[PDB]
């Protein structure tokens, strides 16, 4: 991986500082390092492909250095250079892609192709030179077992689930009291609705609870936290549990009260905000445990004592919604997020090319099913692809 | 009573309309009128017929009959899985009307009212007098905690103060928080002490000819007419008839599986 | 525009708004108020649609447009009622012996029927849908049905015997008969004071709007029981004069108007 | 990247921006309606906001597809992006929060307004179809969250409003068999493109280029030339993204990074 990075890292450091009319001084050691990997690669022969509808493809290395003798670059150089250059990207890019579609669950954090197996190799460790990049820094730092992180924005953390509780029911489904979230991404919306407005409620207050678990520890979060859910503040017709018939759902918004969101890790309460909206930093959690509460108004004009009468028919339901949206946080694991490209490029390359479902990953690379159950082989096959998915953006 | 979770992405089951029919009953309550003006001994199988034609397998729709509201209103015994009671409307009878329908559209709780050795109350706005008999003429006398009456003498009850008279089934709600001596004729009459739980949604009541009058809770600032509720003006009955058999399947949807477990072991028309 | 069932229209929903358009189809629209005789009784003015016409320009409407069309009562006005105005507004007397029969006749001009013939004689008739209505209408309609099975015979009736069927209107001038549907009915009718349509609802009549005068809500457009809609045309009014009604009428036309949609 | 997509480009080679929520579509709030009448009160149609990197469709039946075959009602929405989108990553979530509160909407020709009071019901069969050329490149079949659309020019939406067959009596009386409707059933949906790339230059939430080129030629008032809509609004840019117009947007867009590496 070191390896395929170095390559591709001095492919595009030539591509980019290989130009006309530049000081020989600006790429000297470039052209030294070039001129090494052509060394190390020359007389090594790689086979890629042979996966799905991935074509097999043969790559030879019998090539010249590139001259050091001149003060500033001509088109000379540089169209010699590039003829190189091209058949380097084009072995890398097929290398790239021959690792992204291949995954093991024993050990999917090692190569997978045969062709970075050989780059694996101790000879090719004269290609290795500056790891810079944030994937190829954690992927030494994970070889090493040092702490890792990723930066996400608005990582996504939350697989796609709408789904809603009902803590007080009836086969008519007319005095209802539950609540209905959807988590997805890095936002959390939930609403928690009392068709009675919580008359018949110990102290005029029903509390409503919501704990989602994160498939990650994350790290680092800003947080912002709205005290409405704008996904459950308008009439709908809602399926049963069992899918049977279907509800009626009228929200009239109230302010939520009391609201408390808990940050926990391994269970033990990291953060907690009480009645605080806007930023907040969830330093270190695990689980995100909202409770918050919908308080009868004890005093109500005209209009909202008719909405909520003493007794059913209720057609005016009361509702208290939470929104809560992870902007950035940083994990420990490669995560897909909003910002960042991998997920998409090793998906597309595992379509384009017609890639058989493995026993690793998900069909068809769905995230949700994918953070849903985000084992450890799973992680560690998500982490190699992704780092090759970066190495090939380097160049394609 | 456990919590229940469910998919806002679950798909939609077919209708179970032709099974709820199918394994259902449903019990017609129409006047006796209706019966007259029919003139036909076997229009009960005419209907059962409809029925089948709409779904109803033979022998599933019971038809009752009563003889008024006033009688009807005497400890209403609803059998079939589906109740419909086809409700004559009177200008007169606006209240009572309403009261029967605020009998059968709620599911009540009960107790005895031993009035003659015990003082009773009413402690919430759902509980209420639920009075039922033959001539139901109930009397009340409000009291408080030194235990004299206000504009009433517990030894005379001609001071006691008037809230029913000669009914066949009345609710009577007063003052929460007041004790109250009452004055009905037991040989007559017999008075509960009942909590209105919520709606009977295996219950629905047309009412035939008239306007919107029922008021089913004791509330003043509240009318409200539920799905169960319908309204049909008439001039024929057999139209009564064709309407309620041709719209059976609007009239069930309105109408709910009752879902309440009772204390009690009464008679019911079920398959 | 019209009625493009048929076509998609797009729009845009930041085209400003175009200007009031009220003084324009005042001015290009006939307007037809149908009142009861009983209203000219207590009227005994005999130039008082003339005033009313002049009170109607002052609102706008040029003095060519606005008509007044005189119908005895309910019973009769039920017998084919033809509203051949752009606006239509019927003052329609409220009684409560007859509510029946004004749900009738609101629901027969308050909507659009699709009417064929029908040969009672000839053929027997189902209701195919919860549209399928069977409209009577003529002098005296006495209708009464026979239902029968999947053998052609008879259910509680023999289609032999008139007498032995069943009653579903007497001497009416206007009645909606609404069966059991995927039923074969043998029929019988007054054919010589009754003619009997197979008609289907289409849909709501917009440019026919209804004032009952006195009374309560009581019209029940809709065959369906769990359904009485109060539609935005069905409105009601209290009264002890007609003069009132009529300069109600006159000064909420612009309200009345605007709950109608023109003829298409 | 910009000076490396631009000596790429004078070479012919393949150009990559990579885009954060791209501003593809340039913005429109529109409606469709397939059946209306001039009261307009059983509309069936379909409305629609696309703006930026966001799309929010809702097609929505007054008549609850009572009378529809099969009790469904097929909604269709198509946007045609301007450029190749690729290695996409899109969010799709069934509802539409922009379309489900009432609200009262011009006419077509502006004559007058009606009337929409939704009623939310879930989206069924759901298909969202990314096509390059005309031809299907990537199909997600009732699928919500993220999705991958790997190269695409054109984006079709096709859901339904699936009469629900059991309704409780709440839910039965707000779907009459027949006028009047009061509440109409809405199916909701809505696409954003959180990450996507380009091989052409495009404004996005993450950087500066359109709004330092915008800046400075508002600060120092360079009257409209005959290449980019006066005040160079992205609505009108993006809308008749001519290959000029591209070619122009690229070079001030690279002088802007230029720039923007010291000012
Ligand atoms: C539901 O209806 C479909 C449509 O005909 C039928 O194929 C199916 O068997 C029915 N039952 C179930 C359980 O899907
Ligand atoms: C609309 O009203 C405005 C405001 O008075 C007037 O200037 C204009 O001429 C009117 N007509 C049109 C077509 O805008
Ligand atoms: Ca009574
Ligand atoms: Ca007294
Ligand atoms: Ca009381
Ligand atoms: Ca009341
Ligand atoms: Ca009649
Ligand atoms: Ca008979
Ligand atoms: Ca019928
Ligand atoms: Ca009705
Ligand atoms: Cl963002
Ligand atoms: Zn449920
Ligand atoms: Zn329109
Ligand atoms: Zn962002």
């Amino acid at each position: 991986m070191d390896v395929l990075y170095s390559l591709s890292k001095t492919l595009k450091d030539a591509r980019d500082k290989i130009v006309e009319g530049t000081l020989y001084s600006n790429v000297s050691d470039l052209i030294q390092q070039f001129n090494q990997m052509i060394i190390t690669m020359n007389g090594n022969e790689f086979q890629t492909g042979g996966i799905g509808n991935l074509p097999i493809r043969n790559w030879n290395f019998d090539f010249g250095l590139l001259g050091t003798t001149l003060l500033n670059l001509d088109a000379n150089y540089v169209e010699t250079a590039r003829n190189t250059i091209d058949y380097f990207v084009d072995f890398v890019d097929n290398v790239c892609m021959d690792e992204m579609v291949r995954e093991s669950q024993r050990n999917g954090i090692a190569p997978q192709s045969d062709s970075l197996r050989k780059l694996s190799g101790i000879k090719f460790k004269r290609i290795n030179f500056d790891n810079s990049s944030e994937y190829i820094e954690n992927w030494n730092l994970q070889n090493r077992r040092q702490r890792t992180g990723f930066t996400f924005h608005k990582p996504n953390i939350f697989p796609y689930s709408a789904s809603f509780t009902l803590n007080r029911s009836q086969p008519a489904h007319d005095n209802l009291m539950g609540t209905m979230w959807l988590n997805a991404g890095s936002e959390i919306q939930v609403a928690g609705f009392d068709y009675s407005c919580a008359i018949n409620a110990p102290a005029n207050i029903q509390q409503f609870e919501h704990i989602v678990q994160l498939r990650r520890v994350l790290t680092t979060a800003t947080i912002t936290l709205l005290p409405d859910a704008e996904r459950f503040s308008f009439p709908r017709v809602i399926n049963s549990a069992d899918g049977a018939t279907t509800w009626y759902f009228n929200p009239v918004i109230l302010r939520p009260n009391n609201v408390e969101v808990e940050f926990l890790l391994n269970g033990q309460i990291i953060n907690t905000y009480q009645a605080r909206f806007g930023t907040i930093i969830a330093r270190n959690f695990d689980t995100i445990r909202l409770s918050f509460q919908l308080m009868r108004p004890p005093n109500m004009t005209p209009a909202v004592a008719a909405l909520f009468p003493n007794a059913q028919p209720f057609e005016h339901h009361a509702t208290v919604g939470l929104t809560l949206r992870i902007e950035s946080a940083v994990c420990e694991s490669v995560l897909a997020d909003a910002s960042k490209t991998m997920l998409a490029n090793v998906t597309s390359v595992r379509q384009e090319y017609a890639i058989p479902v493995g026993p690793v990953f998900p069909p068809g690379m769905n995230w949700t099913d994918l953070i849903t159950n985000y084992s450890p082989s799973r992680e560690d096959n998500l982490q190699r692809v992704f780092t090759v998915a970066s190495i090939r953006s380097m160049l394609v | 009573n456990l919590p229940i979770t469910g998919s806002m992405d679950t798909a939609y089951a077919n209708s179970t309309q032709e099974e709820t029919f199918l394994t259902s009953t449903l019990c017609l309550y129409y006047p006796t009128e209706a019966a007259t003006e029919i003139n036909d001994n076997s229009w009960k199988d005419t209907l059962s017929q409809l029925f089948l034609t709409k779904g109803w397998p033979t022998g599933s729709v019971y038809f009752k009959e009563y003889t008024d509201i006033a009688s009807f209103s005497v400890d209403p015994q609803l059998y079939c899985d589906y109740n419909v009671v086809l409700m004559k409307y009177d200008a007169t009878l606006q209240l009572d009307m309403s009261e029967l329908a605020d009998l059968i559209l709620n599911e009540w709780l009960c107790n005895p009212m031993d009035i003659t050795l015990y003082y009773y109350q009413q402690t919430d706005e759902a509980n209420k007098w639920i009075s039922m008999g033959s001539s139901c003429t109930i009397k009340v006398c409000p009291l408080n905690t030194q235990t004299l009456g206000i504009g009433c003498l517990t030894t005379d009850t001609a001071t006691f103060e008037e809230v029913a008279t000669a009914e066949k089934l009345v609710i009577t709600d007063v003052v929460d928080g007041v004790n109250h001596k009452l004055d009905v004729t037991t040989a007559t009459c017999t008075i509960r002490n009942c909590k209105k739980l919520g709606p009977r949604e295996n219950v629905a009541v047309i009412q035939v000819g008239g306007s919107d009058v029922l008021d089913i809770t004791a509330d003043p600032t509240t009318a409200p007419q539920t799905e169960r509720m319908m309204r049909i003006n008439w001039k024929k009955w057999w139209q009564v008839f064709y309407t309620v058999v041709d719209y059976v399947n609007q009239i069930i949807q309105a109408m709910s599986k009752r879902s309440r477990s009772l204390n009690s072991a009464a008679f019911y028309y079920r398959i």
